[PDB]
């Protein structure tokens, strides 16, 4: 039936019906004469049913009538939002005109099952130096990339798009990204020009929108995500869609916002009471089943930079492989800024990678450890009381923390120097060399945004 | 040697007082901290 | 009615119900749906209930039945190889398990007199908790640590070695993604360690209530084979998520608030779920069995798992948890990346139940390891200077770093009794003060593997009886004679 | 160009008001919403395109883009970089300026410290010299 | 004149009675049909009493009877109650049968009066020779004992329990705080091989119990001791008695959750806003009356390594003398293994003690402190430095190490030889003999447990 | 001349009172007006002159002034003077006495520690000798 607004603070709008059509959890409804709708969050008992509002509450007052659709936001979803941006009730917001899809899923749905959970097998190249010896990646995965303000996730979001995603064919790439418009306007009109937009659909929402659009943004790229996967074409397969999501952080705060006006008491920092089953219900769903494959990367915001966080340390468990920026290598100069040490991949066993890679990761890693509890000696005392054992192990630590460094391909607008890519082969080839006591004379200022040995070698000569 | 050792007792002096002086700061923050954590759960369940 | 119940509120997964007058405190209920739930809060003029399943399809009006029967779940030597959820039902899809009788997921340890001393070992194939952190038959011990530490291994690196001994094994995940259980459960059937071992999940995606309730009716499962007389060993892969998901439920039922928003009664949850883990004497298993089973004991090892954030053991949970344990192992981040796999902390790392947890020979041999890490944790800090030091010392030292760089060892390759021995031994005696400390893993592998193909018989002895008497030492010093007479590493 | 003296205060007054006004208090003894109270203020700063300037002026002017840039101040106490609302904030932006005590009372002025301040449009909007 | 029962949250449980008659704080009721006794401890309106259970409560409906028994929760006390094992509210957990005793006494007692108590500080002499020499006792002092397990603390309370009757003809009680079941278990078997279980009563509260239960332990054990202390002999003389609390920071703990169970604000940091007001109704009533006395030997556990923390605060305030024992000590062998450099005492000075002992225990101490200065030379270095003196003060710390061991009655059934009940003047007399230098003779292996002085002579001579 | 054994514990007590009775606990150890439960109490302690006398007693006594000292007594923890209830009560006396440990440990009894012990008043009250 039909019912009344009784009470509106913000965003949060409760909705009292009729004793016998009260609406079920999140089914939408259509408010009459204005574009908002609203979905159902918790029930009240008495008949009312406390709601969130899609869109802003602003002209709207109490007393107004809502249409109950008694089912959940419905999506379109098929092969023709390729190409197409949309917002996330899914209308088209490129002045294009509609989309030409019948075919709509629901935005809430169950998990898979313990029996449909598939193995990941096959590695995944990415080309940056650290990723691929530290923390490989394998297809089908989860990879999650961890920073705080300013530390530079976004530009290594873009270069993981742009050197992976155009290379693999049939891929069906799914876009999930929210950042800052301007980033966003020039992303689309990027893919454009370079006539990869063909594969590509895109779910975007800004800043600025009310607690009730920001909520709901990723479950409808998750979505869209899953039919892609699902589907097989005759004798063919889903297209091993991949899904990149740029605003994982914001579905928890904002129902961090919401939480205290629901009547939720505070728990731990002041972070809502259910965090845990409320980030699990969404990080489940991106996965790949027996019936396809789902390759995601995102990017977790970190508060205040620091990982004790409830909400940054929550997704830890949720992923297979993590990547930790830290603001220090940041501000030392060092580009892409991830903390050797606090980053690691389920994926790094001597099975999978093999034997020689498993050895050079460990021995980088137990040289930057040793490294980092020399500090306070040599502060109290001079450098030249540490034994020469360890003077081998400082110069080999600052050398490695510079060689991890590379000018990427997207970041040239800022130092203005070329692009560059570099295989596995030859970092695995460079570390190996290094870790050995060779390129023990070339000075560590050569190290620098240099890429691949030869390169260091002929930078090292012109100076 | 002799004046080898004594700088290295007055470091030793030094350092030991510089833990007295850390130790006490980190339980007045620890206990600090505990309390504006139970202030500020206190008002929020109140508010509610 | 009695009975007759109805639904007033369903939000965020629990549901207040009016009128069911003459209710009990955890007794099951209907909710006129496949799914049940449990009456935790009787208040004057509505009762709580929180749902075990999904609650989406749950609305107001909808009603309510009072079954009567305490929660229960089904229980028996059947239950072995299988994978099941926090009420018993099968996932694995390998068909139905044939049950034949359940049991109280709620009950009470047995009394102070019913008790008995642990003197029977427990093994878990790594020579730093076998020699320096025994576990025995009964005890309760705790592993602690941080993130991505190798708390999981560990854990699961004893049930792989409890393979020989006829101890029954069950795992418990709670708040975990499921493609890890799911590689979990693969590598467990991959060794042959699913034959006697039970597996009981609960995901991420799961309400609180199977998340929280998990730890028990794993025990509960648990507890069969110790009352009729047999041994068993239950870990609880973490017990902070368990505490995190009682908070969220309790804070939902707005009990008063605590530090870091803990109800009032958190040191009661974990205390008395880990109270249950206890040794039986011979006249409880007779009068339990009424005879059918004569001179046999019985026992329940329990290793709970705990995560701390950024290495504070000072917390609510992890200082709630430390003092109801009979033994703590404390693994360290920073040993974790320096090299150290097994990555225990031998100086803070205690065990109360002590050597009385041991083989003969384990125990005799055992001292010789103290000893030296003591002396090395003293001396560790005069390693740039050694010459002024004297020769005593500087051999002290060298026999820490020997015996240190022996302790470590690989996951899912367990040792045995024998091996540990023969290492133990040719430590002890100065056989290793040859080598060079960066080759003490392949001396040491290599030995082991000369051992179990040409004294196997020798080995055979010592795994059955574990007895040491002076015929075994005398062979166990002329095969390392041999050994280091005739062989390259 | 809009330039605001400090968006600290704002802050203050929008958590009295909220306070003021029945609403439950949250992190720092902070209101709910200041990141969409930050947030719905910046976003308002952009640069059209010229279909925009010809849609909204009606066809009086047509060629032309519009403009508008913002520079808000933020301070903060003990000087301290990683407190939750400079963050807030610096999240929100398209780059910061930190201007520190240690260098100003060293004689560097104006004290901008060099590692800690970013850009983010970068050579876009420079001169080609 | 009968309640029933209106609310059942946790632990808690709120009881109606008639506005009349209704118990008053700390009062007891039981429930019919059940194992479980009831506790009141907050009066709320409308005649309804707040109360805490003292059992489980899983299986207990809404509207059942209870009927009050209008006393606090008595127990039966006399001399039927040696050698047995007793729970909170004294039914037998042993097995063995009903305490034949009909007398029963409350356990919330006032306070003794101002002048009630009369006292002069009278040393109570154990018979330990370290103990009566470096940390005297006093009839009616609180003794804090410091230190884990593996350092034999059971068989030093063993030793005094049986101690205490051979020399004052004084019975003892024992109570235990939240204690483990398996330790428990031990120590009564243990007692009862030593034959020392015939002199001792028991009260155990265990971990699995609720919080109710093991708060209102210590009391129960109080008025056992109480009960001893006031059974006149011939001619007066009351009796000398002693108690043990296994652990009063479980104690506080379990205030502290009480508390918060019952909803009362928290206090400064996380603890009870009424914690003193409790330790000062415990600690009060262990004097030293006129008619006998009663002492108290109580574990403490500091939490966090902070004496800053309000718990230990709060107890230091009561304690007269605190016992260390080292681990380091038992490691060398020596037992018992109580620190002769840590322990402090308050009768410790040259008025009550006796000028003569104190400046021994002076003169012991430093000697024993600069032993421990020198002994890190001594250990790195060796003995190879040539230096008369520090050498003579090394053999004399030695002895004097050796000489504070002494032999038990305790385990002479597992050792084979007999105990020494040293009296105070003959450890006085050969402490001042070799601080002099009289035995600077003697082979220092002559003093291992070997009870007085002159016995060192004669087993000197032995050799 | 009146002395107070302890003046921390009436501060305990007044906390228990306050957390018994609902009030808010605040970010600090102890409520805000310990200050002034402490500060209307050592206000008390002053002389008067010889009129005030008279006119007080109507006219009974005449040319003498009266008198009432105070020496309340503060616990510290670990020599911890930056606490909450010490700094209240060090800015409102006329002096100090500060009382060691180690000097007290160390057999130096009474143990006084002249560098921060000092008097407002002094000089004035000695007597000539
Ligand atoms: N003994 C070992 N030797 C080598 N690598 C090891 C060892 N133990 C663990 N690892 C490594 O540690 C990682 C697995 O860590 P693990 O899952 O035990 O930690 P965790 O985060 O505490 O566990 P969980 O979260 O599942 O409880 C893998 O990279 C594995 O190779
Ligand atoms: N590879 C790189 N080379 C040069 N500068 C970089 C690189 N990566 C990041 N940065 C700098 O770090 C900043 C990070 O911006 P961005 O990643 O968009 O924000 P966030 O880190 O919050 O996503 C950018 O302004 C850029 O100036
Ligand atoms: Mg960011
Ligand atoms: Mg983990």
């Amino acid at each position: 039936s039909s019912g009344r607004i009784i009470q509106i603070i913000g965003a949060v709008i409760d909705v009292e019906f009729e004793r016998t059509s009260v609406p079920k959890i999140y089914d939408a409804l259509q408010v009459d004469g204005t574009e908002t709708t609203l979905e159902v969050q918790q029930q009240l008992g008495d008949g009312v049913v406390r709601t969130i509002a899609m869109g802003s509450t602003e002209g709207l007052k109490r007393g107004l009538t809502v249409t109950s659709t008694n089912a959940p936001i419905s999506v379109p979803v098929g092969t023709a939002t390729l190409g197409r941006i949309m917002d996330v009730l899914g209308r088209p917001i490129d002045e294009a005109g509609p989309v030409a899809t019948e075919e709509r899923l629901p935005i809430h749905r169950q998990a898979p099952s313990y029996a449909e959970q598939a193995a990941s097998t096959d590695l995944l190249e990415t080309g940056i130096k650290v990723i691929d010896l530290l923390c490989p990646f394998a297809k089908g995965g989860k990879v999650g990339l961890f920073g705080g303000a300013g530390v530079g996730k976004t530009v290594n979001m873009m270069e993981l798009i742009n050197n992976i995603a155009k290379a693999h064919s049939g891929l069906s790439v799914f876009a999930g990204v929210g950042e800052r418009t301007r980033e966003g306007n020039d992303f689309y009109h990027e893919m454009k020009d370079s006539n990869v937009l063909d594969k590509v659909a895109m779910v975007y929402g800004q800043m600025n929108e009310p607690p009730g659009n920001r909520l709901r943004v990723a479950l409808t790229g998750l979505t869209m995500a899953e039919y892609f996967r699902d589907e097989k074409d005759e004798n063919g397969k889903g297209r091993d869609v991949l899904l990149f999501v740029d605003n994982i952080y914001r579905y928890t705060l904002a129902g961090t916002e919401v939480s205290a006006l629901l009547g939720r008491m505070p728990s731990a920092v002041g972070y809502q009471p259910t965090l845990a089953e409320e980030m699990g219900v969404l990080q489940e769903r991106i996965t790949s089943t027996k019936s396809g494959s789902i390759t995601s990367i995102q990017a977790v915001y970190v508060p205040a930079d620091d990982l004790t966080d409830p909400s940054p340390a929550t997704t830890f468990a949720h992923l297979d492989a993590t990547v930790v920026l830290s603001r220090d290598i940041a501000s030392s100069g060092i580009y892409p800024a991830i903390d050797p040490l606090d980053s690691t991949s389920r994926q790094l066993d001597p099975l999978v990678v093999g034997q020689e890679h498993y050895e050079i990761a460990r021995a980088v890693q137990n040289v930057l450890q040793r490294y980092k509890e020399l500090k306070d000696i040599i502060a109290i005392l001079g450098m030249d009381e540490l034994a020469e054992e360890d003077k081998l192990v400082v110069y080999r630590a600052r050398k490695i923390q510079r060689f991890f460094s590379q000018p990427f391909h997207v970041a040239e607008v800022f130092t203005g120097a070329p692009g560059k890519l570099v295989p596995l082969k030859e970092t695995i080839r460079g570390f190996k060399g290094l870790l050995a006591g060779e390129y023990d004379h070339i000075p560590e200022q050569a190290f620098y945004m240099v890429g691949g040995i030869d390169e260091v070698i002929a930078k090292a000569e012109k100076l | 040697q002799s004046a080898r050792m004594v700088a290295m007792k007055a470091a030793t002096d030094n350092a030991g007082q510089l833990i007295k002086d850390l130790q006490l700061i980190y339980n007045k923050l620890r206990q600090a901290a505990i309390t504006q954590e139970i202030s500020e759960i206190v008002g929020g369940a109140a508010a509610v | 009615a009695k009975n007759e119940g109805t639904i007033v509120m369903v939000s965020d997964g629990i549901v207040r119900i009016h009128g069911l007058a003459d209710a009990m405190y955890g007794e099951m209920i209907e909710f006129d749906g496949g799914l049940f739930g449990m009456a935790l809060n009787l208040e004057q003029d509505s009762v709580g209930a929180v749902v075990l399943g999904n609650y989406l399809s749950l609305q107001e009006g909808q009603k309510a039945r009072c079954t009567g029967r305490v929660l229960e779940v089904p229980v028996g030597p059947e239950l072995l190889g299988r994978v099941v959820d926090a009420l018993g039902n099968p996932i694995d899809g390998k068909g139905p398990i044939d049950a034949k009788l359940t049991d109280a997921v709620e009950k009470v340890a047995p009394g102070v007199i019913w008790r008995q001393s642990v003197d029977q070992p427990v093994q878990t194939g790594y020579k730093s908790v076998d020699t320096m952190i025994p576990v025995g038959r009964g005890q309760r011990e705790l592993i602690i640590g941080d993130r991505q530490t190798g708390k999981t291994a560990m854990a699961i690196d004893a049930i792989i070695a409890q393979k020989n001994s006829g101890i029954k094994c069950v795992y418990v995940a709670i708040g975990q993604k499921q493609s890890t259980i799911a590689n979990v459960v693969r590598k467990l059937e991959e060794t042959g360690a699913m034959a006697y071992t039970t597996v009981v999940a609960a995901a991420a995606a799961d309400p609180a209530a199977m998340q929280y309730l998990a730890p028990y009716s794993g025990c509960t499962m648990g507890e069969y084979f110790r009352d009729r007389g047999e041994d068993a060993l239950i870990i609880y892969d973490d017990l902070s998520k368990q505490a995190v998901a009682y908070r969220q439920i309790s804070l939902l039922l707005r009990r008063p608030p605590g530090r870091e928003a803990y109800p009032g009664d958190v040191f009661y949850l974990h205390s008395r779920l880990l109270e249950r883990a206890s040794r039986v004497s011979a006249e409880y298993v007779e009068k339990f069995t009424n005879g059918a089973v004569t001179g046999k004991t019985g026992s329940l090892t329990a290793l709970p798992i705990i995560e701390t954030q950024a290495g504070d053991v000072s917390a609510f949970v992890p200082t709630n948890v430390i003092s109801i344990t009979d033994g703590q192992i404390f693994l360290e981040t920073s040993l974790f990346n320096a090299g150290i796999r097994p990555a225990v902390n031998a100086g803070i790392s205690v065990s109360r139940v002590g050597g009385s947890a041991q083989t003969k020979i384990i125990k005799k041999l055992s001292g010789g390891i103290r000893t030296a890490l003591a002396q090395y944790r003293e001396l560790a800090a005069f390693a740039q200077f050694a010459s002024d030091l004297d020769e005593a010392t500087r051999k002290q030292l060298e026999h820490g770093q020997r015996v240190t760089e022996l302790m470590k060892q690989k996951q899912y390759a367990p040792y045995s009794i024998a091996d540990q021995a023969v290492s133990v031994y040719a430590s002890n005696e100065g056989y290793m003060a040859d080598v060079e400390v960066k080759k003490i893993v392949d001396f040491d592998a290599a030995l082991i593997a000369y051992f179990r193909s040409e004294y196997a018989p020798l080995m055979k002895q010592i795994d059955e009886t574990g007895d040491y008497n002076k015929d075994i030492e005398a062979a166990i010093k002329a095969g390392i004679e041999s050994f280091k007479a005739t062989q390259t590493y």
